[PDB]
RNA sequence: GGUGAAAUUCUUGGAUUUAUUGAAGACUAACUACUGCGAAAGCAUUUGCCAAGGACGUUUUCAUUAAUCAAGAACGAAAGUUAGGGGAUCGAAGAUGAUCAGAUACCGUCGUAGUCUUAACCAUAAACUAUGCCGACUAGGGAUCGGGUGGUGUUUUUUUAAUGACCCACUCGGCACCUUACGAGAAAUCAAAGUCUUUGGGUUCUGGGGGGAGUAUGGUCGCAAGGCUGAAACUUAAAGGAAUUG
C-alpha cells in the first residue's frame, strides 16, 4: 500500500467527512 | 543507503539542469543524468565501400560519415547492454574504456 | 443611444461649394477631438483614417469596412470589433479579410475602411446584475425584452406550449425549409450541446 | 555525359522509401517502396524488401534517361528516431549494383533546435 | 545624461519656469536656451519656436512630458517649458545634444 | 496504359557564368500544350547542385549552391543564384566538444534591391604549446567576435550585388577578413559563412540575368 | 477607518446578485470611476462620461476609449501593429 | 501510419513519399562540461535598454555598525483554481484497437482539461547535499571558473612592440574531484559527517519505540482543492538503520 495513496484515500475520506458535517448543521 | 556520491548524475551547484528525451523510449531525463553515446557510423558500410566505388563519379570523392549525439535513459541503456552493470569497486572508475 | 460604441462627428469641407460637411463616424479607440482625420486613396496609415483595403498592408486592423465600394460601412461596426486583412489579389483587385465572426470574406480592394478598432471594447464583460439594467438597455433599442419562454405558454401561443410539465416535447432543432410559425428553437442547427470535444 | 538524378532514400522503421526525382527534386521518377514488393508487414523495413524496391526502381529508371543519381539518405527525423531504417542502406548498395551511377552521397535527416515535445509521456514508452 | 546637465543648471545657473516667464524672457533677449516638453501643445510649441527664431535662441526638445520636465528641473509640479537664463558650471549650451 | 513520360520534353539546365562550366544536367518536365501549359509552370523552380560540380575542384565538396530558374529560351532553363548552404556532415565535422561555437546573422541589403540573410559560424581554436584542453572564450570575446563579424558582414554587402557577391563567396575572402580582424580577440579554426538564404526578390531585371548567361 | 473588508464600492449592492458577480463588477467599476492621466495636458483629470468616452476636466479634450478603461489591451496592440506596418511601408 | 505481432485510421475524392511558398504556436538541439550565475525555486538563439550582484584590487571611507533568530514578512518547480487571450505539438478524463481468464493497466490511433501568456489565487515536492547558519583550527595532489601579481616565456598582428590568446610560478574567492584515514562513524562512508565520557566557540529549528496519524477537534489562511498549527482513546514487541553469508 503506497504511502501516496494512503494520502489520496485520506483526502477522499476527509472530503466526505466535512461534507456530511456541513450537511449535519 | 547512498549508492553514488554523485547520486546518479553530474550536478553539484545547480539544483536543476533541463529535461531531455531518451532515443529508445522517449523518457524525460535530466540532461546531466542521461547516458550520452557519440554514435559513430560510416556513411556506407565496411563492405559496400568498393561497391559504391565502382559506380561513383568523382573517384574517392569524400567518403563521408554520419554523426549524432544520442541520449539513453538508465533502463534502456542497461537493456540495450550499453553501460554493462559493474561491481562496487569498479563502478567508481570513470574512464571511457 | 442604443449603440455601445461612441460616435465621432467629423466635419469635412465640401469640394464643390463653400460649406462644411458634418459626417457621423463610429469613433475608433484613441481618436480624440481635434484630431485631423484623413480620407482617401493616398491617406496615411494612421488610426482613424479612411483608406481603401488595397491601400493598406497585410495584417492591418480596420473597422467600419465596406462590403462594396460606396455602401459607406458594413463590417466591424459594433464596439471593440475590427477586421483583419490577410492578403491581396492585385490582379482583378480583391482583398481577403477576416471578419469579427471568423468568416473569411473576399472584398474589392477599392472598398474603404477606418484604420484601427471600434471604441468601447469590453462593454459586455460587465454583468448587468439585475433586470432593470436590461430594462434601460432595451428601452433605447427595441421591444425585445423581457422574453417569456415558449414552454411557459399555452399550445395556442407557441409550438413549445402546453403539457402537464413544461417541456418542448419534440426536437427543438428546426429545418431551414420549415415555414414561419414553425421556426421556434434551434433553426438549421448543425449540432447542439455544450461546445466541448 | 551522365544525367544526374537525386535518389532521396527515406528509411524509417516498418518501411523504406526509395523515391528518385529529377535533378531539381520537383519531378518524380520511379518511387518504389519496400512494402509493395513483399507482403508480411514485418520485413517491409528489411534489407531484402528495399533491395527488391531498389532493383525495381532501376528498371523503371531505365528507358527514361536517368543514369546517375544524388544520394540523400534520410530517417524520420524531427522529433523521431533519426536512425535510418534497416532497409535504407541495402537500397543504396542494390541501386549501385544495378549499374546506375552515383554521386554526392549525403545524409538529409532533419535535425531541430528541440521543440514540439516528443511523444511518449514523461515516463516514456514502457511495455 | 541630459537630465544631469539640466539638474546642474538648477543648482548653479539661472533659469525660469513656465510659459508666461519664458516668453517674457525671450521678449527681452535674456534667454540662452529654452527646453520644450514633449506633450506641450503644438500651438504653444510653434509660438515658442517662433519667439526663439526672432530672438535667435536655441531650442531643445525634451523627450518627456511636462511631468518629467518638472522632475528633471527638480520641482514637484508640471513644467511645460524651461528657459535657461544663464548657464551654470554645465556644458548644456556648448553641446546641443 | 497512361505512361505520362511520353508527354515530356527533356529541357536543359544552365547555371550563371560567374562560375565554371554550366552543363549541370537535364531537366525533365512535360509538353507545353494547352490546358495549363508548361511554359509558365516551370518559372517557380529551385535546383540543388553542389558547388564542386560548378567549380571542378574537390575542396568545395560542401556549400551546395541552389539555383532558381528564370526563363525558358526554347529548349533551356536560365537560372540565377538562390541560396548557399553547407552539407550536413560538414556542420557535424566542425561541431566538436571542448570548443566554443559562435554564430552571427544579419539581414542585409546589396546595391540591388536584394534582401537575403547571411550566417557565420566560428569555432574557438587551441593554440600551439597549450596544456588547457577546452579553449573556451570569455563570453565578452563572443560578443566582441560577433560585433566584429556583424560589421564585416555588413560592409562586404551594401555594395556587392549578387553578380559580385558570389565572386566573393567562392574564394573564402570573407573568411580571410574575419580571421584577420578577430585573431587579436581569440584564435579561431573553422571560420565559415555556412548559409545564404534569399528572402525578397525584387523586380526581375532581365538585363541583369543576361550578364551571367553568356 | 476601513469601512468594508472586501466589497469596496460594491457595498451599495448589499447581499444580492452573488459574490462572484459583485466581485467581477467591482473590478470594472473601479476602472470605470477612476481618474486617468491626460496624454495631452499631462494632468490626472480624465473621467468617463459614457461608455467609450473619456474626457479631461481641464483642456476640454475627449478621447474615444474602452467601455471601462481609457485604453484596452487589444487596442494598444492594434496601435502598436498599425505603426510597425507604417514605418516599413514608409521605409 | 503504427506494432513483439496485429488490429483501429487514411488511401486511384491520389495516401505516404518529392519540390516551392506561407501561417500558427511552442522550444532553444549539436556547442553543453564532475563548467557559470542566482537566497532558493530556478536560469541556455540575437541585440538594445533599466536596475541589481559576487569575487578580485586598494597605502579610500565609517568604526562594532555584527551572528543567529520566536512574532512578523518577500520569493517559492509542477499540478491545480477564476477571467480573458492563445490553443502547433504533447496530453490526467473519455473513445477505440489489441494481448489476457478478466484489463475500466501497460502497447497502438485519436482526443476535452492542461501544456503558452496576462491579471489574480495556491504555497506544496525525494523543494535532497535526505547534511541549518556564522566563526576558528587540523592533510597531500592535480584540474578548472573569475579577479589579480611576476616573467629578460611562445603566437600572429607591421618580422619583434603594447594590449588580446596561450605557457610557467604565486595569490584570493568559487563549483568540484583524486589519494589517505590521521581523526570520526553501527557501518556505508566522511576534509567534515574531524578538533566529543581528555564531553563547553555563538546561535536557530527539530526528534524521544512502532502504529492510531499529520487523523479528530479548535483556530487561522484559501473561491476551491487544500495549507499551517495539531491531539487523545486504543493497540502493539518490535518497527527500523548499516553491513555479512546463503
Ligand atoms: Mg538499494
Ligand atoms: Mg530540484
Ligand atoms: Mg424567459
Ligand atoms: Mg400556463
Ligand atoms: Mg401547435
Ligand atoms: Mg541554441
Ligand atoms: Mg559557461
Ligand atoms: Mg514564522
Ligand atoms: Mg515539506
Ligand atoms: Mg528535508
Ligand atoms: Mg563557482
Ligand atoms: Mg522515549
Ligand atoms: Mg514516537
Amino acid at each position: 500500500m503506497r504511502a501516496k495513496w494512503r494520502k489520496k484515500r485520506t483526502r477522499r475520506l476527509k472530503r466526505k467527512r466535512r461534507k456530511v458535517r456541513a450537511r449535519s448543521k | 543507503p547512498k549508492k553514488r556520491a554523485s547520486n546518479g548524475r553530474n550536478k553539484k551547484g545547480r539544483g536543476h539542469v533541463k529535461p531531455v528525451r531518451c532515443v529508445n523510449c522517449s523518457k524525460s531525463i535530466p540532461k546531466d543524468k542521461a547516458i550520452k553515446r557519440m554514435a559513430i557510423r560510416n556513411i556506407v558500410e565496411a563492405a559496400a565501400v568498393r561497391d559504391l566505388s565502382e559506380a561513383s563519379v568523382y573517384p574517392e570523392y569524400a567518403l563521408p560519415k554520419t554523426y549524432n549525439k544520442l541520449h539513453y535513459c538508465v533502463s534502456c541503456a542497461i537493456h540495450a547492454r550499453i553501460v554493462r552493470v559493474r561491481s562496487r569497486e569498479d563502478r567508481k572508475n570513470r574512464a571511457p574504456p | 443611444s442604443g449603440r455601445g460604441a461612441p460616435l465621432a462627428k467629423v466635419v469635412f469641407r465640401d469640394p464643390y461649394k463653400y460649406r462644411l460637411r458634418e459626417e457621423i463616424f463610429i469613433a475608433n479607440e484613441g481618436v480624440h477631438t481635434g484630431q485631423f482625420i484623413y480620407a482617401g486613396k493616398k491617406a496615411s496609415l494612421n488610426v482613424g483614417n479612411v483608406l481603401p483595403l488595397g491601400s493598406v498592408p497585410e495584417g492591418t486592423i480596420v473597422s467600419n469596412v465596406e462590403e462594396k465600394p460606396g455602401d459607406r460601412g458594413a463590417l466591424a461596426r459594433a464596439s471593440g470589433n475590427y477586421v483583419i486583412i490577410i492578403g491581396h489579389n492585385p490582379d482583378e483587385n480583391k482583398t481577403r479579410v477576416r471578419l469579427p465572426s471568423g468568416a473569411k470574406k473576399v472584398i474589392s480592394s477599392d472598398a474603404r475602411g477606418v484604420i484601427g478598432v471600434i471604441a468601447g471594447g469590453g462593454r459586455v464583460d460587465k454583468p448587468l446584475l439585475k433586470a432593470g439594467r436590461a430594462f434601460h438597455k432595451y428601452r433605447l433599442k427595441r421591444n425585445s425584452w423581457p422574453k417569456t419562454r415558449g414552454v411557459a405558454m399555452n399550445p395556442v401561443d407557441h409550438p413549445h406550449g402546453g403539457g402537464n410539465h413544461q417541456h418542448i416535447g419534440k426536437a427543438s432543432t428546426i429545418s431551414r425549409g420549415a415555414v414561419s410559425g414553425q421556426k421556434a428553437g434551434l433553426i438549421a442547427a448543425r449540432r447542439t450541446g455544450l461546445l466541448r470535444g | 555525359s551522365q544525367v544526374f538524378g537525386v535518389a532521396r532514400i527515406y528509411a524509417s522503421f516498418n518501411d523504406t522509401f526509395v523515391h528518385v526525382t529529377d535533378l531539381s527534386g520537383k519531378e518524380t521518377i520511379a518511387r518504389v517502396t519496400g512494402g509493395m514488393k513483399v507482403k508480411a508487414d514485418r520485413d517491409e523495413s528489411s534489407p531484402y524488401a528495399a533491395m527488391l524496391a531498389a532493383q525495381d526502381v532501376a528498371a523503371k529508371c531505365k528507358e527514361v534517361g536517368i543514369t546517375a543519381v544524388h544520394v540523400k539518405i534520410r530517417a524520420t527525423g524531427g522529433t523521431r528516431t533519426k536512425t535510418p531504417g534497416p532497409g535504407g542502406q541495402a537500397a543504396l548498395r542494390a541501386l549501385a549494383r544495378s549499374g546506375l551511377r552515383i554521386g554526392r552521397i549525403e545524409d538529409v535527416t532533419p535535425v531541430p533546435s528541440d521543440s514540439t515535445r516528443k511523444k511518449g509521456g514523461r515516463r516514456g514508452r514502457r511495455l | 545624461s541630459i537630465n544631469q546637465k539640466l539638474a546642474l543648471v538648477i543648482k548653479s545657473g539661472k533659469y525660469t519656469l513656465g510659459y508666461k516667464s519664458t516668453v517674457k524672457s525671450l521678449r527681452q533677449g535674456k534667454s540662452k536656451l529654452i527646453i520644450i516638453a514633449a506633450n506641450t501643445p503644438v500651438l504653444r510649441k510653434s509660438e515658442l519656436e517662433y519667439y526663439a527664431m526672432l530672438s535667435k535662441t536655441k531650442v531643445y526638445y525634451f523627450q518627456g512630458g511636462n511631468n518629467e520636465l518638472g522632475t528633471a528641473v527638480g520641482k514637484l509640479f508640471r513644467v511645460g517649458v524651461v528657459s535657461i537664463l544663464e548657464a551654470g558650471d554645465s556644458d548644456i549650451l556648448t553641446t546641443l545634444a | 496504359v497512361v505512361d505520362p513520360f511520353t508527354r515530356k520534353e527533356w529541357f536543359d539546365i544552365k547555371a550563371p557564368s560567374t562560375f565554371e562550366n554550366r552543363n549541370v544536367g537535364k531537366t525533365l518536365v512535360n509538353k507545353s500544350t494547352g490546358l495549363k501549359s508548361a511554359s509558365d509552370a516551370l518559372k517557380g523552380r529551385v535546383v540543388e547542385v553542389c558547388l564542386a560540380d560548378l567549380q571542378g575542384s574537390e575542396d568545395h565538396s560542401f556549400r551546395k549552391i541552389k539555383l532558381r530558374v528564370d526563363e525558358v529560351q526554347g529548349k533551356n532553363l536560365l537560372t540565377n543564384f538562390h541560396g548557399m548552404d553547407f552539407t550536413t556532415d560538414k556542420l557535424r565535422s566542425m561541431v566538436r566538444k571542448w570548443q566554443t561555437l559562435i554564430e552571427a546573422n544579419v539581414t542585409v541589403k546589396t546595391s540591388d534591391d536584394y534582401v537575403l540573410r547571411i550566417f557565420a559560424i566560428a569555432f574557438t581554436r587551441k593554440q600551439a604549446n597549450q596544456v588547457k584542453r577546452h579553449s573556451y572564450a570569455q563570453s565578452s570575446h563572443i560578443r566582441a567576435i560577433r560585433k566584429v563579424i556583424s560589421e564585416i558582414l555588413t560592409k562586404e554587402v551594401q555594395g556587392s550585388t549578387l553578380a559580385q557577391l558570389t565572386s566573393k563567396l567562392i574564394p573564402e575572402v570573407i573568411n580571410k577578413e574575419i580571421e584577420n580582424a578577430t585573431k587579436d580577440i581569440f584564435p579561431l579554426q573553422n571560420i565559415h559563412v555556412r548559409k545564404v538564404k534569399l528572402l525578397k526578390q525584387p523586380k526581375f531585371d532581365v538585363g541583369a540575368l543576361m550578364a551571367l548567361h553568356g | 477607518a476601513k469601512r468594508t473588508k472586501k466589497v469596496g464600492i460594491t457595498g451599495k449592492y448589499g447581499v444580492r446578485y452573488g459574490s462572484s458577480l459583485r466581485r467581477q463588477v467591482k473590478k470594472l467599476e473601479i476602472q470605470q470611476h477612476a481618474r486617468y492621466d491626460c496624454s495631452f495636458c499631462g494632468k490626472k483629470t480624465v473621467k468617463r462620461g459614457a461608455a467609450g468616452i473619456w474626457t479631461c476636466s481641464c483642456c476640454k479634450k475627449t478621447v474615444a476609449g474602452g467601455a471601462y478603461t481609457v485604453s484596452t489591451a487589444a487596442a494598444a496592440t492594434v496601435r502598436s501593429t498599425i505603426r510597425r506596418l507604417r514605418e516599413m511601408v514608409e521605409a
